C-alpha cells in the first residue's frame, strides 16, 4: 500500500524500492553421515534442488 | 476510631480562592487602613487621628463598593460558585446539558369513536386540543392538544377507537423568514424547549440534542437553543460548514452552511406553551376540537392501567439550581451518549426531569443486559407504563448496543402516622379545617425537604418539627408511625423474604385483614345459591422466640376449612395475636417465619398447602411498628410521603384547645 | 496523479473566531470510542465504504 503508481513512470527500480515482496534467509537441514569412516572428511555441495 | 489524619485530603469540600472573599467592612478598612500605613512616604501621619481615618474610611467604601462586583462575578464566573441561575444554565448548557422550561403535563389516551362517513382510515391530525379539569376541580379544564397524527383502522362493526398520547397546552405555530444578521427570539413564556419543534421550509431539523440525533440525516440539518437572560428562548442554528466540515459524503465538496437566507428557508416554528407543573392529575378529559366526519363515542382513560394513576403529568416550575447545578458536571463529565449508571441517572434527569424528582440507576447483578432504574414520579411512585416505556426507548436511545433499559419502581417503604396536634382556638381566627390543610402541606414539604433525596435514616419527630412549625397558633403537635411494605404476593414471599432495614418491636409485626373464599357453603333464605363461605384473615407474627425469631401466624381460621394433615397443625400457641372475628374460628397455622434482628420476613402458602385462588386478593399492605426512632433506608426501600394516593397511610387529628 | 490538479493545498485563517465556535461546539460532542450501534458503522464506514 501507500503510494499512488498513476501514469508516472519509466523507472523500474523507485517501484522495486518497495513491490512488497519478500526477503532472504537461511535454514539449517538435518544431520550428515560421514561418506567413509569420518564426517570431518566429507564435504558438502547444494545445487539449488 | 473515627478518622486519624495525616494532613489529609484538600481545600475545605470545595474551591474557594477566597483572597475575593468579601469581608466585613471594618475589618476591610482594617485592612486597608494598616495598608496606608507603612507606606514609606509617609510612617508620620496617624490615622487614627479621626481626620483621616474618615478620609481613608471613604476609600473602603468605594474598595468594598468595588469587590462585591469583583467578587461575585467570581461565584459567578465558575459553575457551581454561580449564584445567578441564569448563569447556571449558561455554562451548564455550555457544558452540554441544559435545564428546560416548564414541560406540558402529558398523557395519552385512547378514544373508541365512529366516523360519520365510514372512510377505511381517519387520521387524527396532530393539533387537536382536548380539555381537561384539574383533580376535584371542574372550574375550568385544561386545554390540551393532541401531540401528532394518528390514524385507526376501521374495525369491524365499524366502530374502532385510536389512540394517541396527550401533552397539554396549545400547539403555537410561528414562521419566520430567516435573516443573517438578527436574533430569532421566541419571547413566549410557557414555551418548553422539549416539545418545540419546527420547519424550515418544509423538511424538520433538529435541534441535535435530545430530539433524535442519531439517524441518517447527515448532521446538516441541526440547530440549537439559548436561554436570552431575559427568561425567553432565542433560536440558533449552526452556521457554514454546519456539517462536520470539508467534503464528507459529497463528491463537489466547496462549501454548505445553509439559510443564506436571502429570503430562501422560510423558517417555521411550531410549539406549546402551557400552564403546566398546576394540571397534574387531571382525570375527566373532553374531547375539544372537532373534525371533519368523526365523531368520539366513548374517551376512556388510561388504557393499559398502571391501576394506580392521574391525570396527564409534566408540567414542572421549570427550574431548580440545586438539581441543575452540579447535575450538568456529570454530563459535562460523560459524553452525549450515556455509559456510566449515574451517566444514566443525569441523563435521565435530563428528559422527565420535572417528570422525576429523583432516579436510581443501578444493575441488578443477576440480569446482564438490562440497565435498572428506580425513579420518582415525584407527581406520585409509579410511572404510568407509558412513561417507563417512553422514555425507556429515549433513553434507549443513548445506551450501549446489547444493554436494555430496565425501569421499576423499587419497593417503598410507608410511614403510617395518626397525628395528635392542638391549637388555641381563639389563638386562630383562621379557620381550623384549613389548618390541616395547611400542616398536610408542610408534612411533605419535610420530605420534599429531605427524604426522597438521600433516602437516608428518616427521623419522625424531625419531619414533626415542620408540622409543628405550621401554625404556631398550633399548641402542641404529636404523632405515631406504622412502617408500611407493601407485598405483591400474599401466597409466596419473595425468595429472600422482605426486610425492614429497621428493628421491630416483636410481636408488633402485622399485616391486613382480607377475606379467604372457603369452600364451605353458605345459604340464606332469599340468597339462594351463595357460592360458598368466605371470611378474612390477615398476616400475624408470633412473639419474639429466643434468637430473635418468630414464625408467621396465619388468619384465623374455622373448622374444616384448611385439610388438616399430619405435618400442619393449629399453631395453637399462646401468644400469637389474633383478630376478633364474629366466627371465634380459633385455627391459627404458622405459614412461615421471621427473625427480628434480621429483620427478614418470610413464608409461603404452599405451606398450609391452602389455594392461591381461594384467596381473592393478589397483593396486600404490611403493617409494622418499629421499635427504633428513626427509620433506615438501605436499597431500594425508600420511605415516602404520598398522602394523595394513599390517604390511608396519613392520617391527622386535630385538637382543639381553647 | 489523477486528471484533477492545483499547484498546491493548505491555508486558512486558521480560526474564523465565530466559525470555530461550532467546530468547538462540536468536538465537545465527539467520542473517539465507538459506543451503541450507529456510531460504529459511521466511523466503520469511514473505512472502505468502498467496500
Amino acid at each position: 500500500e501507500s503510494f499512488q503508481f498513476s501514469p508516472s513512470y519509466v523507472d523500474v527500480s523507485s517501484i522495486s524500492n518497495f513491490i512488497i515482496g519478500e526477503n532472504e534467509y537461511h535454514e539449517i537441514q538435518g544431520s550428515i553421515q560421514q561418506v567413509c569412516k569420518d564426517i570431518n572428511r566429507v564435504y558438502l555441495m547444494e545445487s539449488e534442488g | 476510631a473515627n478518622t486519624p489524619v495525616n494532613y489529609q485530603l484538600t481545600r475545605t469540600a470545595n474551591a474557594i480562592p477566597e483572597i475575593f472573599v468579601g469581608g466585613t467592612f471594618a475589618e476591610i478598612k482594617q485592612n486597608l487602613i494598616e495598608w496606608l500605613n507603612g507606606q514609606n512616604e509617609f510612617l508620620d501621619y496617624d490615622f487614627e487621628g479621626s481626620r483621616l481615618n474618615v478620609l481613608c474610611d471613604l476609600l473602603a467604601y468605594n474598595t468594598l463598593y468595588i469587590q462585591q462586583f469583583g467578587n461575585a462575578a467570581v461565584y459567578e464566573s465558575f459553575m457551581r460558585t454561580a449564584n445567578l441561575r441564569s448563569s447556571v444554565v449558561q455554562a451548564a448548557q455550555d457544558n452540554g446539558y441544559l435545564p428546560t422550561s416548564k414541560s406540558a403535563a402529558q398523557t395519552e389516551i385512547m378514544l373508541t369513536c365512529t366516523d360519520a362517513l365510514n372512510r377505511n382510515y381517519i387520521t387524527i391530525p396532530r393539533g387537536t386540543r382536548f380539555l381537561a379539569y384539574a383533580k376535584d376541580t371542574s372550574v375550568n379544564p385544561y386545554n390540551f392538544v393532541s401531540r401528532e397524527d394518528v390514524i385507526a383502522i376501521r374495525d369491524k362493526n365499524n366502530q374502532y377507537f385510536p389512540r394517541l398520547k396527550l401533552a397539554q397546552g396549545r400547539i403555537v405555530r410561528t414562521e419566520i423568514i430567516y435573516d443573517k444578521l438578527t436574533p430569532i427570539i421566541i419571547y413566549d413564556k410557557n414555551i418548553d424547549r422539549n416539545q418545540v419543534k419546527l420547519y424550515v421550509d418544509g423538511a424538520e431539523w433538529i435541534n441535535w440534542t435530545r430530539k433524535s440525533m442519531v439517524h441518517a440525516g447527515s448532521t446538516s440539518t441541526i440547530y440549537y437553543m439559548r436561554e436570552t437572560i431575559d427568561g425567553n428562548t432565542e433560536f440558533y442554528f449552526g452556521e457554514g460548514e454546519i456539517s462536520v466540515n470539508a467534503s464528507e459524503g459529497a463528491l463537489t465538496a466547496n462549501y454548505i452552511g445553509g439559510l443564506k437566507p436571502t429570503q430562501n428557508s422560510t423558517i417555521v416554528i411550531e410549539y406549546i406553551s402551557t400552564n403546566g407543573a398546576d394540571a397534574n392529575g387531571a382525570v375527566g378529559f373532553s374531547y375539544a376540537d372537532t373534525l371533519t366526519n368523526i365523531t368520539v363515542i366513548n374517551i376512556n382513560e388510561n388504557p393499559n392501567d398502571d391501576p394506580d394513576f392521574v391525570g396527564a403529568d409534566g408540567g414542572g416550575d421549570p427550574e431548580d439550581i440545586e438539581r441543575i447545578r452540579e447535575l450538568g458536571t456529570i454530563k459535562r463529565e460523560t459524553q452525549q451518549r450515556c455509559v456510566t449508571a449515574t451517566d444514566y441517572d443525569t441523563f435521565v434527569s435530563e428528559r422527565f426531569g420535572s417528570i422525576i424528582q429523583a432516579v436510581q440507576t443501578f444493575t441488578d447483578s443477576t440480569k446482564p443486559g438490562y440497565a435498572f432504574i428506580a425513579a420518582k414520579p415525584k407527581s406520585g411512585l409509579y410511572l404510568t407504563t407509558v412513561q417507563r416505556e417512553d422514555i425507556k426507548n429515549y433513553l434507549k436511545d443513548y445506551n450501549l448496543a446489547p444493554i436494555t433499559p430496565s425501569i421499576i419502581s423499587p419497593n417503598y417503604l410507608f410511614i403510617k402516622t395518626n397525628l395528635k396536634v392542638t391549637y388555641a382556638l381563639n389563638k386562630l381566627q383562621e379557620s381550623e379545617q384549613w389548618l390541616e390543610g395547611q400542616i398536610i402541606d408542610k408534612i411533605d414539604r419535610y420530605y420534599t425537604e429531605d427524604v426522597e433525596i438521600f433516602n437516608s435514616s428518616f427521623a419522625k419527630s424531625k419531619m414533626l418539627t415542620y408540622v409543628d412549625d405550621a401554625d404556631h397558633s398550633v399548641i402542641g403537635s404529636s404523632a405515631t408511625i406504622q412502617m408500611v411494605r407493601e407485598v405483591q404476593n400474599f401466597y409466596k414471599t419473595p425468595e429472600a423474604g422482605i426486610k425492614y432495614n429497621n428493628q421491630i418491636k416483636d410481636r408488633s409485626m402485622e399485616s391486613n385483614t382480607f377475606s379467604f373464599n372457603s369452600g364451605r357453603k353458605v345459604v340464606n333464605p332469599d340468597t339462594g345459591l351463595e357460592e360458598d363461605v368466605l371470611y378474612d384473615v390477615r398476616i400475624v407474627s408470633t412473639d419474639r422466640d429466643s434468637k430473635g425469631i418468630g414464625k408467621v401466624i396465619i388468619g384465623p381460621f374455622a373448622s374444616g376449612d384448611v385439610t388438616e394433615n399430619e405435618n400442619i397443625q393449629p399453631y395453637t400457641g399462646n401468644d400469637f395475636n389474633k383478630l376478633a372475628n364474629s366466627d371465634g374460628r380459633d385455627k391459627y397455622y404458622v405459614i412461615g417465619e421471621i427473625n427480628y434482628p434480621a429483620d427478614v420476613i418470610y413464608w409461603n402458602i404452599a405451606k398450609i398447602n391452602l389455594t392461591s385462588e381461594k384467596f381473592e386478593v393478589q397483593t396486600i399492605e404490611l403493617y409494622s411498628d418499629p421499635t427504633d426512632d428513626v427509620i433506615f433506608t438501605r436499597d431500594g426501600s425508600l420511605i415516602v410521603f404520598e398522602n394523595d394516593l394513599r390517604p390511608q397511610y396519613l392520617t391527622i387529628d386535630l385538637e382543639p384547645i381553647s
